[PDB]
């Protein structure tokens, strides 16, 4: 050798309440504590006033990740009309980014990475609510696939893509998509330009946007050659399971204003806590 | 692509009478339909909109009815003034299509066409060419077959006309003859004779010119 | 062929059920994770975290939002003033709002266990004096004087090296559980009203600020649990998302 | 004995005489890509005395209507040292970091500064106010390089996030009262192996006056924020030609 | 109440392109949509394609989709086309007129003006005249009838005079004819035996567009 | 019907017993969550540890 310097607790019910008396002397002092550490305080109860033998038998199963993303909720909605502007050939291409809606959005954002699982429902309806027998068609578009500039195009023939053929008369469709992101793990928050060389202003629509969560695009048409006489609204329901979450955020008290980026309104920002008249009131 | 068959192609009906047009669609357009009136150079205006109402500054006189594919276009009494074509588009499937169109004229009684033949001059025979015309006026109605015979026999090609707009007083037509042929190949024949086969007799009048007449 | 006799719940989508749906794709294995830091496999552990709390929430600072995170306290002429006073309950809309305790807490309709509430003093080096903090059950309003005050649950904190002090709130209530409190028919699931008083002077010598901030902090305890999940009031969308 | 603390990485050494417990960010100490998690098949070199060591930052001046400032990590360093020059020549790159904010003032002063760790710190805009229009931050807010920026909104921390929740990330208050020093060791945390440095932010600095500074006329007006970041367990890989941006 | 213009007729060669505009007022322009239909000879009616000037809609027909461009200007209240590749089969008048409310149905109540464009790579030649008398020698029957004839002339149109506009009655029009890439004209008036040989007649015609006037005594 | 190990939660699992009619592993139900908690990271995240009976400055 010539070169010498080369050489987890399972808690399934909460913490119960020992019983205990006063306490004098110096020396010890538990209720001071240091908030300038960066740590939170280790007081407990017993440890201040006097307190009894307490059996907790509070289970903690309602407080679990798992728990708290097995409910579905509403990402989409595919509105399809005979009549108007947007999708009235008959077809319609929705690309896959799930930040349409504020309620589903805010569980996201709680935590920065999350991987998971997704189970996708597909609810049909009319615009007022009825129902007609009619065949309706889904498709998935992965990033690479070629999309459909009709109904009757040659992307419809559907050789590898997933499809499925429900009608409004049946029950919603569930199918399970597993974890497509080519990460560990979803992000729903980048920082960084992406892009390469000197960054402009004309540029400046790629800031926060991660090629991991674009999944592509989803079509649906109606099957048949002629044009469908009734309108179809599709609703589109995920919910999340086998979650695993990682780097807690804190939420939003803003209103969402854009999908791509979290702005926020510059001249009213409400505050969090609710004002009231007087501190020595209430 | 839903092509769309109007019939009849051109109907004459004097003032007074009812005209029934028919627009009909290879598919179902679910009462999805409009009506134009394009007069001769003129935009065209939308008269009744989804085959039951019709559209501000258009009378009572316009009544469409129609359902599924075959349609009609119910109009009574007619006017001097609704003279012009008339087209059908529907709202069902992208691309919108057309009709062929209807083109409606006035009815007339039997009317006599002019003869005039003229013989070529001599001042067009400085730039190479000749052209010998002959036309025909006041006739009625517009089904002619323009026929040339010199030595008992046709030319192809070579042989076109045009026609006019109907008149307002009047209303009769007009023929016109335009011949693409050089000089050195005139002097080759003497017979030359314009014919046209009319309706009004059943043999039609022979007028032939020379070369020194 | 076997017999079978459907059942009530024939063509029902619940949202909460769970089941099991057609994959899409056959043998699609997945990336293969990595070891990330900071993996979240329960939501109790961020409701032990310390957070802010607003104690100055007022309609006056409502442009001036940076003031809202601590209270002032100055030299008093006569003894025995009450400094702050706010309600317990993290379910209920005012100060625990803005903390991620209670946020957490709007998610879910019924909540248990003790909390901590952490005052932290961000005076001089040379600032002296003693702070009572009180706890009262409930049952009665705010205690005008100091000594009606020192009959719940109450500490005495000097200021010197450790700058910061906790006192737990104790869970005392009817029932094992509590809903968030309203003016109403809910209004009996308060937890109580939190009070600060001066307890001797605060005392500054020649050349030290007469004013200081006190930085509030909030947390839960061990024995805190939730449940009965639902949506919070705080989201919002009105028009929609573009 | 706890509150003096020497930090020796490398050839600096960071001596404070009043200062609180060093805050590992998550309970993760920094250390090298395993075998198992490493995608990338080609040899990473691993320099320890050439990078790894305390690089001082610009100076900052707090003042009493001072709304607050933020570094964004490793975008202050892509410049500097022989670390800067390796970023640069290199595609792949995984790193920790020790950050470490120096506040100095005397015992008649007053103030509290909170110096927070935010993973993937995504800057928004106020979209002109209105909210009718889509605005998005320029190159030199969202990198701002080793001078910082300002931000203009504290409450909302230009995210729509409340500072009163920030304290759940790995954070240590400065209090003039007590301490004049923090220390924060954060690690890599990203949902891949490798990353380049010049294209995306791991992680960014918030320093928040929120107990503003107030002290009598006579005294110093005149409070230098200063900070010190070193690199820990550094990994280039994917040696290329020199790229700036 | 809503009035639509359009730009004025422009002559352009083949291999080139063109750019017209459409200008309303009297509504709103951001609400409503807009079509563009041509009228090929004769009577013949094809959809270009329609468009929806909030931001950026367009629905292309599948036959011209690569040889027709949709632009609106939200400044001015205008709507612009472009057209690329042009051909001899694409010489044709162009409409324009406001659809409905945010919809792509309900057909146009007002149209446009109809401002023709015609694609040729003919040049500009000035008009010659050719005189046309009777005759053989023996004049039958009662109405000698006679005319002029127009040749090299482009491009459209001519005008008629007939003795300074003595007779409006007897003279009548006809449209152009296809011959090697040129046109011509011919007349018909239908005159008594009372004029000749007493007294004589003359044609002449005009051409506006070349400013040749050229008068030929019968 | 032997599945395979196309899942989520591979290398740490959170469920206990799941039920899975076809073959992949994604399609299973969520199944009753781990009652594993780890506050000691998030709560006290220094270096040396802070006694409740001892003060936190010396």
């Amino acid at each position: 050798d010539p070169i010498a310097d080369m050489i987890l607790q399972v808690l399934p019910t909460a913490a119960n309440t020992e019983a205990s008396s006063h306490r004098l002397g110096t020396g010890v002092v538990p209720a001071l504590q240091a908030a300038e550490t960066g740590a939170s305080s280790n007081a407990s109860d017993k440890n201040l006033i006097e307190t009894r033998c307490v059996l907790n038998h509070h289970s903690t199963q309602e407080t679990a990740i798992g728990n708290f993303f097995s409910r579905a909720g509403l990402v989409s909605i595919i509105t399809m009309p005979t009549m108007g502007t947007q999708n009235t050939d008959g077809y319609a291409n929705w690309d896959i980014d799930l930040m349409g809606y504020a309620q589903l959005r805010r569980k996201c954002e709680l935590f920065t990475y999350m991987r998971f699982d997704a189970e996708f429902t597909f609810v049909v309806a009319k615009p007022n609510g009825e129902l007609v027998p009619q065949l309706l068609q889904y498709m998935y578009v992965p990033p690479g696939a070629p999309k459909p500039t009709s109904r009757d195009s040659f992307a419809w023939q559907t050789a590898t893509n997933p499809s499925v053929f429900v009608k409004m008369t049946d029950p919603p469709a569930q199918v399970s998509v597993p974890f497509m992101s080519p990460a560990s793990a979803y992000q729903w928050f980048y920082d960084g330009y992406p892009t390469f060389g000197e960054h402009l202003q004309a540029n400046d629509l790629d800031y926060g946007q991660c090629p991991n969560n674009m999944m592509g695009t989803f079509s649906i048409r109606t099957v048949g050659t002629k044009k469908s006489p009734h309108s179809i609204t599709l609703r589109v329901y995920m919910r999340i399971k086998h979650v695993r979450a990682w780097i807690p955020r804190p939420l939003r008290n803003q209103p969402y204003l854009f999908k791509t980026n979290p702005n926020y309104k510059g001249n009213d920002i409400k505050c969090t806590s609710t004002s009231r008249d007087k501190i020595t009131t209430l | 692509d839903i092509q769309m068959t109007q019939s009849p192609a051109s109907l004459s009906v004097s003032v007074g009478e009812t005209v029934t047009i028919t627009c009909r669609a290879s598919e179902n357009i679910y009462s999805n339909l409009a009506w134009y009136q394009q007069k001769q150079g003129k935009s065209p205006q939308l008269l009744v909109y989804a085959a039951t109402n019709l559209a501000d500054g258009v009378p009572s006189r316009f009544s469409g009815s129609g359902s599924g594919t075959q349609y009609s276009l119910k109009i009574n009494s007619l006017q001097s003034e609704d003279f012009g074509t008339y087209y059908c588009q529907q709202f069902w499937d992208t691309p919108f299509t057309f009709g062929s169109g209807t083109k409606l004229a006035i009815k007339r009684a039997d009317a006599a066409p002019t003869v005039s033949i003229f013989p070529p001059s001599s001042e067009q025979l400085t730039s190479g060419g000749a052209s010998v015309v002959c036309f025909l006026n006041n006739f009625y109605p517009k089904d002619i077959n323009v026929k040339w015979k010199i030595d008992g026999s046709e030319r192809q090609n070579g042989v076109l006309n045009s026609w006019t707009d109907q008149d307002s007083k009047d209303s009769t037509y007009s023929m016109s003859s335009t011949l693409t042929l050089t000089k050195d190949e005139y002097e080759r024949h003497n017979s030359y004779t314009c014919e046209a086969t009319h309706k009004t007799s059943t043999s039609p009048i022979v007028k032939s010119f020379n070369r020194n007449e | 062929g076997i017999p079978t006799e459907l059942k009530p719940g024939t063509n029902q989508f619940l949202t909460t059920d769970d089941g099991v749906s057609a994959p899409i794709l056959p043998g699609f294995h997945p990336t293969p994770p990595i070891h990330i830091p900071g993996e979240v496999r329960n939501l109790l552990e961020i409701c032990r975290v310390e957070t802010i709390l607003e104690v100055n929430n007022l309609k006056t600072n409502e442009t001036t939002p940076m003031q809202r995170l601590c209270f002032p306290v100055s030299v008093q002429s006569k003894t025995g003033e009450l400094c702050a006073a706010f309600r317990a309950d993290p379910g209920r809309d005012g100060p625990w709002q803005s903390t991620i305790l209670g946020q957490l807490c709007r998610y879910y309709t019924q909540w248990s266990g003790s909390l901590e509430v952490t005052f932290m003093f961000a005076g001089s080096f040379m600032a002296t004096g003693k702070m009572l903090i009180a706890y009262t059950p409930p049952g009665g309003s705010v205690p005008a004087d100091r000594i009606t005050a020192m009959l719940g649950t109450h500490v005495i904190w000097d200021f010197g090296l450790q700058s910061s002090v906790t006192l737990v709130v104790p869970w005392i209530s009817n029932t094992h559980y509590r809903a968030h409190a309203r003016a109403g028919y809910f209004d009996y699931y308060t937890t109580g009203i939190i009070t600060i008083w001066y307890q001797t002077n605060y005392v500054v010598p020649i050349g030290a600020p007469t004013t200081a901030y006190i930085v509030a902090l909030a947390a839960a305890q061990d024995n805190f649990t939730m449940k009965l999940c639902k949506d919070t009031e705080d989201i919002e969308q009105t028009a929609n998302i573009q | 004995s706890d509150r003096v603390a020497q930090l020796t990485i490398g050839n600096s050494t960071i001596t404070t005489q009043e200062a609180a417990n060093i805050v590992i960010a998550y309970g993760e100490w920094p250390e090298y890509c395993p075998d198992t998690d490493a995608t990338a098949v080609d040899k990473p070199t691993r320099p320890d005395v050439s990078v790894n060591r305390f690089f001082t930052l610009d100076t900052k001046s707090w003042a009493k209507d001072s709304k607050g400032w933020y570094w964004k990590f490793p975008d202050v360093l892509t410049e500097v040292g022989v670390f800067g020059q390796n970023a640069q020549f290199h595609y792949l790159y995984r790193s920790g970091f020790c950050v470490h904010v120096q506040c100095n003032a005397s015992k008649f002063h007053q103030g509290a500064l909170l110096v927070a760790v935010l993973p993937e710190y995504v800057l928004g805009t106020i979209a002109g106010g209105t909210g009718n229009e889509n605005s998005h931050p320029p190159y030199a807010t969202t990198q701002p390089g080793q001078v910082g920026a300002v931000l203009t909104h504290p409450y909302v921390l230009d995210a729509g996030i409340p500072l009163s929740q920030l304290t759940v990330c790995p954070h240590q208050w400065i209090n003039l009262r007590t301490n004049n020093c923090a220390t924060i060791i954060v690690p890599y945390m990203n949902t891949v192996p490798f990353d380049s440095a010049l294209n995306h932010c791991n992680f960014g600095l918030l320093v928040i006056p929120v107990v503003p500074l107030d002290f009598n006329a006579g005294a110093t007006s005149e409070i230098p924020i200063t900070v010190t970041i070193a690199p820990m367990c550094a990994e280039f890989a994917g040696l290329r030609q020199a790229v700036k941006q | 109440e809503v009035q639509l213009q359009q730009s004025g007729p422009e002559l352009v060669k083949p291999g080139a392109s063109v750019k017209m505009s459409c200008k309303t007022s009297g509504y709103t322009f951001t609400e409503n949509t807009m079509h563009w239909v041509r009228q090929s000879h004769g009577k013949s009616l094809e959809w270009i394609g329609g468009i929806y000037p909030k931001n950026d809609d367009t629905k292309y027909n599948q036959k011209f989709k690569g040889k027709a461009t949709l632009t609106v200007d939200k400044s001015s209240s205008t709507a612009c086309m472009e057209l690329r590749s042009l051909t001899s089969e694409d010489s044709a008048v162009y409409y324009c007129a406001r659809g409905d409310y945010e919809n792509y149905f309900y057909a146009m109540d007002y149209w446009g003006q109809g401002t023709s464009v015609t694609v040729s790579s003919a040049k500009t030649t000035p008009p010659s005249v050719y005189p046309l008398a009777p005759g053989c020698g023996d004049t039958t029957g009662s109405s000698v009838t006679l005319g002029c004839l127009v040749k090299g002339y482009f491009p459209e149109s001519v005008t008629v005079t007939w003795n300074s506009g003595s007779l409006s009655s007897s003279v009548h029009t006809f449209p152009a004819l296809l011959q090697s890439g040129l046109y011509t004209m011919s007349s018909s008036v239908t005159v008594p035996s009372s004029t000749w040989p007493s007294q004589t007649v003359t044609c002449s015609v005009a051409h506006p567009a070349s400013s040749t006037t050229v008068d030929k005594k019968l | 019907s032997h599945e395979n190990s196309n899942s989520a939660s591979e290398g740490s699992t959170i469920n206990y017993t799941t039920i899975n009619y076809y073959k992949d592993a994604y399609a299973a139900s969520a199944g009753r969550q781990d009652m594993s908690q780890d506050p000691k990271r998030f709560t006290d995240p220094v270096m040396d540890v802070i006694h409740e009976m001892a003060p936190p400055l010396k």
